[PDB]
């Protein structure tokens, strides 16, 4: 909230500011003073978001997924086959979905580095839900790879988020 | 915390909906059934419908109103009419067609909470102006105690018996014929935006601006189940046909659905963005439909509740919408000022 | 304290404070314009961001007419309290009534615009 003032309230205050400093410096000449010139996130609920993508084969991609998640205290998950979640106050999330849409650029083309020697590669992203839970039975934020669909459902099984999977 | 007494005569009332209330859970249950099971009929018949409704459905027409927002819109128990009201105004329109409608009035109140039928030649709606006002149509009286705007406002399944649920921390429930106040309710400690009441007559839920959804026990007048999930204001409240289950939606882009009889606690659907206003179940017979201001509609199973599929007529936002009884209407009022049938 | 009922836009004490605070810094950047005279004009030219009012006004009816233009525009519109409020975060030492933030080419203010946009989106039910 801010206050403003007129034209009128600066002079005043400009002078009054200058007459104050002036008369003190008069006075030090005269008394020969002066020669003469921590995650975040709620306890009680959790914010949570839900973010689902074709690939995510480049590398640069998976690292700042692994550092955000740490770096703020965001709990959750990923997976995928052969979706995203996280939870935390509702400020946390809001720069990781931040990052995940507006800066990230998952149609951005990069050059992976397999076994045998360096190859190009050349997807889209968007979100699903953003709401309310009761808990969260997320402990860490662990990523992971499944090689069907229905583990998959089963590592969220775990977690009763089999749901949050959307074909 | 106090036990408040006084109000003899409504305590007769408790006596009522008991007799009333505690019949109707056998019948509920004889409805319920699972005595035939054979799967391979629900799974293609049930699914069948839930595709058929979740992958067809288009717009009729569309039609106007006012020029204010349409801030909702009900269906007579034949499924004939519709009411719709603005933020200051509302007409009775023909189901089927729309267009012309039969005949509008301007109330002398200015920005409309809520329209609702008697199950059984009336209404009622709750506004701006804290007055609930019983209408009669045609081919009778006001109420007080309001302070507040009124945001939601139902009858009973019974008949008997009205409950309006306003903004200053009280929903009050109100007799019909007496035009009285039957109980003045205390608890949220802000605004309260929606009350619903659960089909057997026994619990009404109600909503809140605080995200505490609060259960309550009409006949001992009793706090039940809290029940916290959201984390902004919750403002709709929709109670299942089954019973045992409530639904809830909120400004946080987030429905609840809570079974109290299972144990099931909370199931999250993640629908929308942009809020949630008005929750619907099917009333006859599983479906959930919902209204936030993503312009977007959806459809929801009861079972899995795997969204479905979704409908975009609307070119702006959406206050509210109601569905036909037998299910081949959804009628939705825009954001804009249209009132838009959906197939 | 309450307020004329048909002030349809209002917002409470917190989305009172951003709005001021958009209104003030909207002020500093140069996309605001203060009165309802000048207020009507950027609804009629179609630059108006969102529309702010004081429910202050004497005459209520002296700036009713813009929930309506700005219904038709699909501008936002909200009321405060204050026209004394309103006038300072103005710049002004007087009362303004209405006021209007207006759409400017690549402002820096275009994420908060957006921001204090859906929140006045959500009071209008």
């Amino acid at each position: 909230l801010g206050v403003y003032l007129t034209k009128k309230e600066q002079k005043k205050l400009r002078r009054q500011t200058r007459r104050e400093a002036q008369k003190e410096l008069q006075e030090k000449v005269r008394l020969g003073l002066m020669p003469p010139p921590l995650k975040e996130d709620i306890s009680q609920g959790v914010h949570i978001s839900v973010y689902r993508v074709r690939n995510l084969s480049n590398p640069a991609k998976k690292f700042k997924i692994e550092a955000n998640a740490g770096q703020l205290y965001l709990t959750g998950v990923v997976v995928l086959h052969k979706v995203v979640v996280v939870e935390g106050g509702p400020k946390a999330q809001k720069k990781f979905k931040r990052l995940m849409l507006h800066r990230i650029k998952w149609d951005e083309q990069t050059s992976n580095t397999k076994g045998d020697d360096d190859e190009e590669s050349d997807n889209k992203c968007v979100l699903v839900w953003e709401g309310t839970a009761k808990d969260r039975s997320f402990g860490e934020m662990k990523f992971k790879q499944c090689p069907t669909e229905n583990m998959a459902r089963e590592h969220f099984k775990k977690h009763g988020a089999e749901h949050y999977w959307d074909l | 915390t106090w036990y408040h007494e006084g109000p003899n005569s409504l305590k007769v009332a408790r006596l009522w909906i008991a007799n009333y209330s505690l019949p109707r859970a056998m019948k509920r249950l004889e409805e319920a059934r699972l005595h035939k099971e054979i799967p391979e009929t629900t799974r293609t018949s049930q699914m069948q419908e839930l595709h058929k409704s979740l992958r067809s459905l288009n717009n009729f027409c569309s039609q106007i109103g006012d020029d204010r927002p349409i801030s909702y819109c009900h269906f007579s128990p034949n499924s004939k009419m519709l009411a719709t009201a603005c933020w200051s105004g509302l007409c009775k329109l023909w189901s089927v067609p729309d267009c012309n409608l039969l005949h509008t009035l301007r109330g002398h109140n200015t920005n409309v909470g809520a329209i609702v039928f008697h199950p059984k030649v009336n209404l009622a709606s709750c506004a701006a102006d804290g007055s609930v006002k019983l209408w009669s149509l045609d081919s009778v009286a006001d109420i007080e105690g309001h302070t507040v705007r009124v945001a939601r406002v139902m009858w009973h399944p019974s008949g008997r018996f009205l409950g309006t649920t306003c903004y200053d921390r009280s929903w009050r429930l109100w007799d019909l014929e007496a035009q009285e106040e039957i109980l003045h309710q205390e608890g949220h400690s802000m605004g309260v935006y929606d009350i619903a009441f659960h089909q057997d007559g026994s619990l009404a839920g109600t909503g809140g601006l605080d995200a505490f959804g609060r259960v309550w026990d009409l006949r001992t007048g009793r706090c039940i189940m809290f029940l916290e999930g959201h984390l902004k204001e919750i403002y709709g409240i929709n109670f299942s046909p089954n019973g045992y289950h409530i639904a809830t939606g909120s400004g946080d882009n987030t429905c609840k659905v809570w079974d109290l009889r299972q144990r099931r606690c909370v199931y999250t659907i993640p629908a929308h963005q942009n809020l949630v206003t008005g929750v619907k179940f099917e009333p006859i017979h599983n479906f959930l439909l919902t209204g936030a201001y993503d312009n977007t509609a959806k459809i929801w199973t009861h079972p899995g509740w795997s969204p479905l599929k979704t409908l975009a007529g609307h070119e702006g936002k959406v206050m509210g919408l109601d569905i036909s009884s037998d299910g081949q209407l959804i009628a939705t009022c825009s954001y804009d000022r249209t009132f838009k049938l959906w197939m | 304290a309450d307020v004329n009922p048909k002030a349809y836009p209002l917002a409470d004490a917190h989305l009172t404070k951003k709005l001021l605070d958009l209104v003030q810094q909207s002020c500093n950047y140069k996309q605001l314009r203060k009165g309802a005279n000048e207020a009507t004009k950027t609804l009629n030219r179609g630059i108006s961001e969102f529309i702010v009012m004081a429910a202050d006004a004497e005459p209520l009816e002296i700036i009713l007419h813009l929930p309506l233009l700005c219904e038709d525009k699909n501008v936002p519109y909200v009321f405060v309290r204050s026209k004394q409020a309103l006038g300072r975060a103005c710049g002004v030492s007087r009362p303004v009534i209405a006021c209007s933030v207006t759409i400017k080419e690549g402002s820096q203010l275009k994420q908060q615009i957006q921001s204090i946009q859906q929140s006045i989106e959500r009071l209008l039910v």
